[PDB]
């Protein structure tokens, strides 16, 4: 549908130049100062 | 002062099989070392105590020398290097995952690392058998927080870890898939390492394409390639978020998070955190329960 | 009647708490591990736990094995686990790290008794949960006299602080409502809630069907009265305290070569306070325990030590114990 | 050097506070009441008050003679007073009885160390005063490893509590100012008299020609590494403790004929658990004591058993005092 | 249980001297009685061994039974009678002014009598013997406020005190009298107890004259007689307020307070409770200082 | 001086009539209930 328009819109324009920030950027640990907001629990349990 | 015959009696009690006094006699002569400012013989000697008795099966006595080596490295101000990251390494190593204070140790030796070192979380290295360790006691949750700030290998066994977490759940519903993907996505875009984003979302979204059968189109331009599915529009939506925190524009942040209404509403904490890190978005400040009083009362 | 052993408790089905007490090295450790191995070997389908209160712990020292303030079962033994109440503490991230779900009050006086009410209050929580690892009886192995007194008057003490701040909570309540903000925490509810734990756990602590105190001692003047002076304290806090372990006893006369001056005239000595002993408490569980030819340490010492707790001691036949027990 | 004796502290001109403490029924008392007699013997010009912080008091037992929470000299010994602090509860008058000039906290746990804190600090206010009864020395009989350590620590406690007190109060000097009403009150400076008070206490604490420790033991596993945690625990404290007293000791070797098996394996366990304590503690004033031929209680039976403290105890000369001890 | 034995013993032990022993078995001779609720034989048993170890010059051991036999008097519910308090007043008897913790015991004694009678304050029997005893160990401001509520003979005594009290004092300064008079007037008129305040008026004033040499007048009328001084017109001024408080009128009051203005002011707690007792005047209230912030701030 | 004629005629005044309260009343210690403010303490010191 429409969807895939808007995507393939939203890519060219996002791609149209290369983006400020390298697309293998890794940001070293030690300057990392926040982890965010705590992501919520799964409706499931890991049991291997 | 030379701890002759204290050692052999420690060494004497470590080969009869009476654990408990050779670990009171090691902790004896460790206490010994560390009070003649002597502390390269205390560390090795608690360090090789602790692995001997944690081979023995013994949880209480190898913890506690990992404990007691720990105060050792505080005291004695041991910074992070590649032998001293070793030597936690291998007590975690001969840990036990069933150990009743397993999380303890490990906060212990996570938070040596944090005050020794400049990473304000711990050191990648450790972090790595951090996070293999707490998983194998079943602390899955905490264990994910491990390799978030781990090595590559780390972003690896977490890709692994979400893998095997959405396989061993039954049903789909069209909700798995995209909150284990959430996850994933949003953990190694937080600390902004979007090379490991990106590269774990390639190791997910193939993992996906290989073990289900959804309809997927390669949406590839100027290089940048991204996965298309119809009924799956939730990992669409973190593709393009991705796409979006990478180039960080304001202008397609609105449009997505416009676009995607519901996802956004479900997501909200995620994307205004990660328009305040990127797109300079300044954020409401915390409300402090005693401010808000005084601002509207007083 | 009072049979001088430990049978009738021993083998109770209902006894859910057993403190042991006394003064300062008479055998609280020692003897709380006997009762305890004996428990859990003549109850193989319940769970014992054996909680050091001691702020200086000796379990670990006694049974040879290290100990911490979790469960940990006992090596050998199928249905008893040890544990000692390590002063909190506990380690928590230096840094945030936000896992998807002050230290000066540490260091207060009598923060050990706090931590042991503490961990009886998630004990009993337990055991109406019925969840995780499920204790059916816990023995103590208490502090000396003044500070097991003092953990066993907690209760008491806390009911009455708790009842009073609920009364100054009411008084208070418009002023409370007038001067604090919009707050929703049911501050009453959370009261009568610890209110009525507390309660419980005094019910279960003056039952005689399900707590009881069991005093080790020795047969001499400052620990004969000692004990008195403990007894009678438990007795005013109406605790069923009807059992006592006179313990390192010479037993010098009807052995084989006991005729060492001196372990002769301490045997004198311990004679005429046992008979001392034999006439105050003539309604208790008067075990007597002897001396051996070592410190009893390690399970399987410990469990030929406490064989005695389930039979009496009778130094005629049973007096190869003690030198086999070096 | 480092002689077995405790002769360098009972000669010492200089010591004001000394603390005697151990595991359990070691002898705490026994020793630390020895000490004492042994002190005020050697210096008749000095009067020294001998403290039972122990919250169950054994001093009275021990010396045959009663005493309170008010200094009581010893009879027949005109230079030294013992007293046993009283858990509070002083009688108060019912009524109003205005002569011309709460409870439920009494009951708290760690309510002994608080109120022995004050007796120190009562004790320390009257020396800087010299007013009324004057103690030129105080010998604590202290309670077990762990509350004793806990007594110790109080002060380090308390100072950090005040400092943030101090420093709470500091910070809401204008909003205090702007809440309370016109009390002239000097809470700062009622704030920093006791902090100055505390800080005294802990100067004289840690200074090693001002205070010491004797830590009392017997040559058992647990006793031995109970002491030495303790002074592991004391070192961290910056407390100067350089003299232990291996406490019951059979000798039945070089005695007269101390041949029964018991009396001779104890021995054999005993001897080896010295042999480890010299070991460990080379610089340490370690005083062997003998096991007598009945309880140590009464004057004249206390000074007899601490005449060892000033010389060492020699087994093959000094063999007839265990026995005349009965 | 019959504790034959145990009462043996107790007797062997304080026939042969060794007094503690004996004290501990009758402590717990005492605690077997009072545990089977007979609290007759302990009452008498402890009473008997209080008083045996008080003649033995040993305060502890006594006093320490002293307050066992008030926890069983407490306990029992004994009222207060002329056996029950004269059992208290033979341990007062045999305690020994030296004694450390004698304010502890009187407090004692004071506190049950307090509890089990209808005096608010304690027996006028006890408090006669109490204090006697606190004014031999020298607590003569505790021991007037016993004499206060004592008996006819506690008046006497209370005099009796005060004139040496008097006479112990080498300078007069012409305040010494005043002084000591106006404790004798106010603390009897205090309690109401007029016929006391005038008898000992009356045997101050007479030794007075006795042993000093002033200048008195017998200014006799109705029946009533009050000595005039020249100088000591403060004795003149407390014979009047008493005679004042005696008629109960108002107007002689103020004539009074606003004659002798320099002695009212002097005195004025002491005449605004007169003036409240006796005159029906309502004096202000206590002044709590968190109602006076909430008034004069809120 | 004239306090003495002022005392005569206070106490003239004051017998005029009997006292309501009678000269050798004695309120029972069982009703007293207040003991009034204390009595400053004196500059001296018994001995004895
Ligand atoms: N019947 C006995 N025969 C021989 N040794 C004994 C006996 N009972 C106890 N012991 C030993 O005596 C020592 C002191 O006893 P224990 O450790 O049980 O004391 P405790 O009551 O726990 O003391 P604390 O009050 O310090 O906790 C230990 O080494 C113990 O092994
Ligand atoms: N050297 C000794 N020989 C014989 N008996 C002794 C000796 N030392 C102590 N005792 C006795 O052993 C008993 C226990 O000792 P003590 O009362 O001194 O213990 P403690 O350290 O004060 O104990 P607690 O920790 O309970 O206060 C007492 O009856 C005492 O008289
Ligand atoms: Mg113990
Ligand atoms: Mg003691
Ligand atoms: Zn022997």
């Amino acid at each position: 549908g429409p969807e895939h328009e808007f995507v393939s819109k939203f890519l060219t324009l996002a791609t149209l130049t290369e983006p400020k920030l390298p697309k293998s950027y890794t940001k070293p640990l030690k300057d990392v100062t926040n982890l965010g907001v705590p992501l919520p629990t799964l409706k499931y349990k890991y049991k291997q | 002062a030379k701890l002759a015959k204290t050692l052999q009696r420690f060494e004497n009690k470590i080969k009869a099989g009476d654990y408990y006094e050779a670990h009171q006699t090691l902790r004896t002569i460790a206490n010994r070392y560390v009070r003649s400012k002597s502390y390269e013989h205390a560390i090795e000697l608690i360090s090789q105590g602790a692995l001997s008795f944690l081979k023995a099966k013994q949880g209480g006595s190898g913890t506690d020398l990992i404990f007691y080596l720990l105060e050792v490295y505080d005291l004695a101000e041991v910074k992070v290097d590649d032998i001293s990251v070793a030597r936690l390494v291998r007590l975690i190593a001969e840990l036990d995952p069933s150990e009743p204070n397993l999380k303890d140790v490990i906060t212990g030796m996570n938070n040596w690392s944090i005050k020794f070192s400049e990473y304000k979380f711990g050191d990648p290295y450790l972090h790595n058998t951090i996070g293999s360790k707490l998983l194998e006691g079943d602390f899955v949750y905490e264990a994910e927080r491990y390799f978030m700030l781990g090595t590559h290998d780390s972003m690896i066994k977490y890709v692994d870890l979400l893998w095997d977490w959405l396989c061993q759940v039954d049903d789909i519903e069209d909700s798995t898939v995209a909150e284990f993907f959430s996850r994933l996505v949003f953990n190694y875009l937080f600390i902004s390492n979007i090379s490991f984003a990106h590269e774990s979302k390639d190791i997910f979204l193939e993992r996906f394409i290989e073990k289900f059968h959804p309809k997927y189109e390669k949406i590839d331009k100027n290089g940048y390639e991204i996965v298309f599915f119809e009924d799956y529009s939730d990992l669409n939506f973190l593709q393009l978020l991705l796409i979006t925190c990478q180039t960080k524009d304001k202008s397609y942040f609105l449009n997505l998070k416009n676009h995607y209404l519901d996802f956004s509403q479900a997501y909200k904490s995620e994307l205004e955190f990660l328009g305040q890190e990127y797109f300079n978005i300044v954020a409401p400040k915390q409300t402090n329960f005693l401010q808000d009083m005084m601002s509207g009362f007083l | 009647t009072v049979e001088p052993n430990l049978h009738s408790l021993i083998t109770s089905t209902t006894h859910k708490w057993i403190f042991v007490g006394g003064k300062g090295g008479v055998g609280k450790t020692t003897s709380s591990c006997s009762i305890a191995i004996q428990m859990a070997l003549s109850q193989p389908n319940k769970q014992f736990l054996l909680i050091s209160t001691n702020p200086a712990h000796n379990l670990s020292d006694a049974f040879g094995e290290k100990f911490g303030k979790d469960a940990r079962k006992v090596t050998g033994m199928n249905n008893l686990s040890c544990m000692e109440i390590d002063p909190s503490a506990a380690l928590k991230d230096m840094n945030d790290m936000a896992v998807s779900r002050a230290d000066l009050t540490g260091s207060i006086p009598g923060i050990d008794e706090a931590l042991s009410f503490m961990e009886v209050m998630k004990h009993i929580k337990r055991q109406e949960q019925g969840e995780g690892e499920t204790f059916d009886t816990v023995i103590f192995d208490t502090a000396p006299t003044g500070h097991t007194l003092r953990f066993l008057q907690l209760p008491n003490t806390l009911s009455k602080l708790l009842e009073k701040f609920g009364e100054i909570t009411n008084k208070l309540g418009p002023m409370l409502n007038s001067f604090m903000g919009a707050g929703n925490v049911d501050i009453s509810g959370k009261l009568n809630e610890l209110k009525a734990n507390v309660e419980t756990i005094r019910q279960q602590f003056t039952d005689p069907d399900l707590t009881t105190f069991v005093c080790v001692c020795i047969s001499e003047f400052l620990s004969l009265y000692e004990t008195e002076r403990l007894i009678q304290e438990l007795i005013s806090y109406d605790m069923d305290v009807n059992s006592i372990i006179v313990n390192q006893l010479l037993f010098a006369e009807n052995d084989q070569e006991h005729n060492c001056k001196r372990c002769q005239a301490r045997w004198k000595m311990q004679k005429k306070y046992l008979d001392q002993i034999d006439e105050l408490y003539e309604d208790f569980h008067v075990v007597k325990m002897p001396l051996c030819a070592g410190e009893i340490r390690g399970l399987n010492n410990l469990t030929k030590f406490s064989q005695f707790l389930n039979k009496e001691y009778n130094p005629i036949t049973d007096g190869k114990v003690i030198y086999e027990l070096e």
